[PDB]
């Protein structure tokens, strides 16, 4: 039914630019915090 | 001396400025022992940085090698020698990476649409204006303006388009420059279009000038009009402008609608006028208005007619007669 | 947990803000995707906003994405009203004069005018200078079938006064009609209907046009049809006589250099006024140089 | 003095001379197809 | 429910004129005259 | 009194910007029509 | 070398830093009328043509035609009408030109 | 940004609501203390993070990278919201204090402006109207709402003539 985003989703070329190596724009101070459903996911 | 340049770089000095120094140190030696490649790779490893960094550059908390990479003194040495040391394009990739950057400056702007207006470049000259143009937002888009709408019209590029132009400049131009964007709007209009469409925008500008500059633009508004049209299509603009002026403004506006009816030969008309600016008018503050008023009568008039102008001014006088008008009238009375 | 409870566009935006500054360029593609198929499928597809298509296109220009915001601002202003897609529509003439090639800017702004000038027209339909140039602008668009529809509009806008100070920009506007199918379109019967049409349309008997009796003249010379040409004059001659008329008819029989005709024309042009020392002149100088001295 | 005037070629844009090299080269090579 | 959005407009457009009575004074307060006569349409009253 | 003349003439600038009352002209006798004929005869005599 | 090496656009070498627009502004450099400075003679040559009227009338006593409608009506009108038909008249002229040469043909 | 913002202050000066002003009040407290001293903030996060380790809501592990990731077993490490210890938090005497001196200085600001606005409305231009201060402060309210109704009168009383 989604089908003004579907045709978006299709419409749009994949980015010339590649993104799968970017870590956030602004670092966490860490150690991390987090929860079970991260123990799950990890 | 290379090495001694390496670590010289690797050296963590006390300021950016000093980091500076040093890099382009490194490259006037170079260009000092002519090696113009070496030089530029030089310069690009100074200047190397992540796509999308937004290191501060004032930022006394991270180093100087992190943070030199966004040092000014840098980028404009090293755009200036790959123009002087290499091709337009990759000048070209130079000044797109110092948009990106967004250090860049409305100089820098122009200078970019001037390196691709001398290679001829005209429409890629006008896309880099436009770009300048959405990155500052209108107090310094005025001065991108003034470049980018002379050159266009000097290019002579298609009517619609150059209307686009003037009113992508109008949609906020501030009153203090809505002045001047108006009035080349309007010749533009005049040189190639149609001088009804010049009124209105003429009309548009009337309305959406400053107010120190509100008379001046409906007299500019006149003088054309009277020019292009007739004087009873000039009419209609002073009935505007004495109805939405200040004071002094429609006075003077007030007493040249009269000067030009009587010129036409409506000497009724004009009695009017001088009738309602009498009625705007004190008599202690606007001596030359009267004055100017029994000219007309003694040169159009009656004694019957010249009774009712004493009557006017009198009851004008009794109006007035309060003691705020006695503030202003004395205060104007020992500052003349 | 925010997008949950208040769901419009001010906090979708806002979210994509954030992950713009602290995320990834993926998180904020993900955000605005997520906003624009959540405002679909609650409000309608048609009721997405022209700013979720704005602020997407725009990070896509911000990331040299400009194929990516291309698309977006296409996608938006196929698949959105006209009304609320203005500001759409303005921001993609923004973008393509940043970043397009001149034949897109061309388009872009043609599409702009456009619908500048259709809303003008739809306040005032009898604008004539803004029919004029949306005329001028459909001319250099080079589309032929929407040039002639709108001067078919232009024309069934007829001026119900009656005043020829309105029907000077009129006919003015046939006589424009004429020239861009003759010059572009190279329609010559379509022109010879125009001319028809127009002098059905002039109420010759208050006021006729020696604007549109030239401008026909010198059309049917350029065609060669001298008989039709000299039957139309002669027509507007029984039915108003007028000085321009026959003083550019006398010029045009100079330049033609005939005698006879010329002659008959200055003949009824003395029956008409003899007091035109002007034809009288130059009559005696056409006779002069014929050696009729006589 | 009047001021001769030398008519530059209503100056050509660079994009355009770009384009027509461009294809002029292209006719060429379908012409060598 | 959640707070009605009010604006500045809305505030004005429900203010409140300060009444002056033509009759009682329990204070004693020395009116100025025009207040005094603001809500007489005795000045509006029009007579042809 | 500088400083109360500046609050006092901003009181009487925005009363007289609401105390303007409009301008009623008398229709001139010489109308455009008339101007179009006049300005026919004037280019034809100055042309002759 | 330096100095003839760099482009010097951007680069200042007295200062060894950025050229500032503060000192020196590419309207400077420009061949050309900026837009203030172009309608700013645009407001002079108004005023001074609106001085010279007045006075011309002031010279003079009341109205003359040449002022009461100086232009044409619909004067933009017929300039843009010629200019489009800059080319027509040229071809309807040659037409002339060619019947003129046929009928004389046929004549001789 | 600026500029912007500098102008939304200006069209959000006048009052609208108690939900505005509240947003006002809270936005200009959250200025006023300042930048957070993320130093202080992560030291108590770091002594958080072991005494709820000891106390066994953490759970300190080593992913396939081997680094330190925290697990809250409870979700009541970082809010007080279901952790039943809630009531037991007993703040800092220096926060007390720096609390108890932003009411005292809140309570200052608001004693000057009622001296300030006392001597500007002790003070007097031009013809007194009125018979007391209750009367004056009356009369000056009537001067806010009517004037713009009574000019014309207000002319005539002062000229001694006209409509
Ligand atoms: O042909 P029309 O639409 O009826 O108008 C014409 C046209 O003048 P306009 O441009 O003001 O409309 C004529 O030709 P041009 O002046 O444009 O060259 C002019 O002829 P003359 O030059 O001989 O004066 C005169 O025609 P005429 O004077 O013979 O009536 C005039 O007619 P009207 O203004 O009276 O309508």
């Amino acid at each position: 039914m989604a089908s003004i985003a579907a045709g978006l989703a299709a419409a749009l070329p994949k980015p010339k630019y590649s993104s799968e190596h970017e870590e956030p724009r602004a670092t966490q101070r860490g150690p991390r915090i987090v929860s079970a459903d991260q123990i799950d996911e990890t | 001396a290379r090495i001694i340049m390496e670590k010289a770089v690797k050296v963590p000095f006390k300021s950016v400025n000093e980091l500076a120094d040093m890099w382009i140190e490194w490259a006037e030696m170079e260009l000092r022992n002519k090696n113009f490649d070496e030089a530029v790779r030089i310069m690009a490893k100074a200047t190397q940085a992540p796509k999308r960094s937004t290191v501060d550059y004032f930022d006394e908390s991270l180093s100087p090698q992190q943070r030199v990479h966004k040092s000014w003194k840098l980028w404009s040495f090293y755009v200036d020698l790959v123009e002087s040391t290499s091709s337009l394009e990759e000048t070209r990739k130079i000044y797109e990476r110092i948009f990106e950057l967004r250090i860049a400056t409305p100089q820098t702007v122009v200078n970019y649409a001037n390196l691709l207006e001398e290679h001829h470049y005209y429409e890629e000259s006008f896309k880099i204006y436009e770009r300048g143009l959405d990155l500052f937002s209108y107090p310094v888009a005025f001065e991108l303006w003034n470049l980018y709408l002379t050159k266009a019209v000097d290019r002579k590029i298609s009517i619609e388009r150059l209307r686009d132009l003037f009113e992508q400049a109008i949609t906020d131009c501030p009153p203090k420059f809505a002045k001047v964007l108006y009035l080349m709007y309007g010749n533009l209009e005049e040189e190639r279009g149609l001088a009804r469409h010049a009124m209105r925008i003429y009309e548009r500008a009337t309305r959406a000038v400053a107010d120190e500059d509100r008379a001046d633009m409906f007299n500019f508004y006149i003088t054309k009009s009277a020019s292009n049209f007739g004087l009873a299509s000039t009419r209609p603009i002073y009935e505007r402008a004495i109805a939405t002026l200040p004071d002094n403004e429609a006075r003077d506006m007030c007493l040249k609608f009269a000067d030009m009816e009587k010129r036409l030969g409506e000497i009724d008309r004009a009695r009017a006028i001088y009738g309602h600016a009498s009625q705007f008018c004190d008599p202690r503050t606007n001596p030359e208005f009267w004055a100017k008023w029994e000219q007309f009568e003694v040169q159009h008039g009656n004694e019957d007619t010249f009774k009712e102008m004493l009557r006017v001014k009198r009851s004008v006088q009794a109006k007035y007669n309060t003691d705020v008008n006695f503030i202003a009238s004395q205060a104007l009375a020992r500052s003349q | 947990a925010y997008t949950q409870v208040h769901p419009e566009p001010r906090t979708w935006l806002k979210w994509a803000k954030f992950e713009e500054e602290f995320g990834t360029a993926d998180m904020v593609r993900d955000v605005f995707q997520s906003a624009i198929q959540y405002i679909a499928e609650t409000l309608g597809d048609d009721a997405v906003d022209e700013r979720l298509f704005i602020a997407f296109a725009r990070f896509e220009t911000r990331q040299k994405e400009y194929e990516r915001a291309r698309a977006i601002y296409k996608f938006g202003l196929d698949n959105l009203p006209r009304s609320r897609s203005m500001q759409l529509h303005a921001q993609y003439t923004t973008f393509e004069k940043q970043f397009g090639d001149k034949e897109g800017v061309e388009d872009v702004v043609l599409t702009k005018r456009r619908r500048l000038y259709e809303e003008q027209v739809k306040e005032n339909p009898k604008n004539y200078d803004v029919w004029f140039d949306f005329a001028r602008l459909e001319e250099m668009g080079g589309d032929p079938d929407r040039v002639r529809e709108v001067y078919e509009r232009a024309i069934a806008q007829v001026p119900p006064t009656q005043e020829k100070r309105h029907w000077r920009r009129y006919i003015f506007l046939f006589l424009f009609y004429a020239i861009w199918e003759e010059k572009d379109a190279k329609n010559i019967e379509r022109a010879r209907a125009i001319y028809d049409t127009c002098l059905n349309l002039i109420p010759h008997k208050k006021f006729t046009f020696a604007k549109v009796w030239i401008a026909k003249a010198h059309f049917e010379i350029r065609q060669g049809n001298l008989t039709a040409a000299r039957k139309t004059l002669g027509r507007a001659i029984g039915m108003c006589p007028k000085d321009k008329l026959f003083r550019e008819y006398i010029a045009i029989e100079q330049k033609l250099y005939e005698f006879d005709r010329c002659r008959t024309l200055y003949e009824k042009h003395a029956l008409f006024n003899p007091a035109n020392c002007q034809t009288w002149i130059r009559w005696a100088e056409l006779e002069r140089g014929l050696d009729d001295l006589d | 003095k009047q001021e001769p005037k030398t008519q530059e070629e209503l100056e050509e844009d660079a994009a355009d001379r770009d384009r027509r090299e461009r294809e002029l080269r292209e006719a060429r090579e379908l012409a060598e197809r | 429910s959640p707070p009605r959005k009010l604006t500045a407009e809305d505030q004005e457009a429900w203010r409140i004129p300060p009444p002056v009575s033509m009759w009682k004074n329990p204070k004693g307060f020395t009116i100025p005259l025009d207040k005094r006569l603001a809500a007489d349409g005795r000045q509006l009253q029009e007579v042809q | 009194a500088a400083l109360k003349a500046g609050q006092m003439q901003k009181l009487r600038e925005a009363e007289q910007s609401s105390k303007r009352k409009p301008l009623i002209l008398p229709a001139p006798q010489v109308s455009d029509s008339e101007l179009d004929e006049i300005v026919k005869m004037g280019m034809i005599g100055e042309r002759a | 070398p330096v100095l003839q090496h760099l482009s010097l656009r951007n680069y200042d070498p007295v200062t060894r830093g950025p050229k500032l627009g503060f000192e020196a502004p590419p309207t400077e450099n420009l061949n050309t009328l900026t837009l203030e400075e172009k309608a700013a003679a645009l407001e002079a040559e108004a005023r001074r043509k609106a001085q010279e009227e007045q006075e011309a009338a002031a010279q003079a006593r009341g109205l003359d035609i040449t002022t009461l409608q100086p232009k044409k009506p619909n004067w933009d009108l017929k300039r843009e009408f010629k200019q489009r038909m800059a080319v027509l008249d040229v071809r309807t002229e040659n037409a002339i030109a060619r019947m003129v040469r046929e009928r004389l043909a046929e004549k001789k | 940004k600026r500029m912007k913002k500098k102008e939304a202050h200006r069209d959000d000066t006048a009052f609208r609501d108690y939900a505005r002003e509240a947003e006002k009040t809270y936005k200009r407290q959250i200025r006023n203390m300042g930048a957070p001293d993320l130093e202080k903030y992560m030291r108590e996060k770091l002594s958080a993070i072991e005494k709820a380790a000891a106390a066994g809501t953490l759970d300190i592990i080593e992913t396939e990278d081997g680094e330190m990731i925290a697990v809250d077993k409870d979700g009541t490490f970082f809010s007080t919201a279901n952790a039943t210890d809630f009531a037991q938090h007993k703040p800092d005497k220096a926060a007390v204090d720096r609390l108890v001196a932003d009411l005292r200085k809140a309570e200052e600001a608001s004693l000057k402006r009622r001296r300030e606005k006392l001597a500007k409305s002790g003070e007097e231009h031009g013809d007194v109207t009125y018979i007391n201060e209750k009367n004056k402060q009356f009369n000056a309210k009537l001067a806010r709402f009517y004037n713009k109704y009574t000019a014309e009168i207000r002319d005539s009383f002062e000229r001694g003539t006209m409509v």
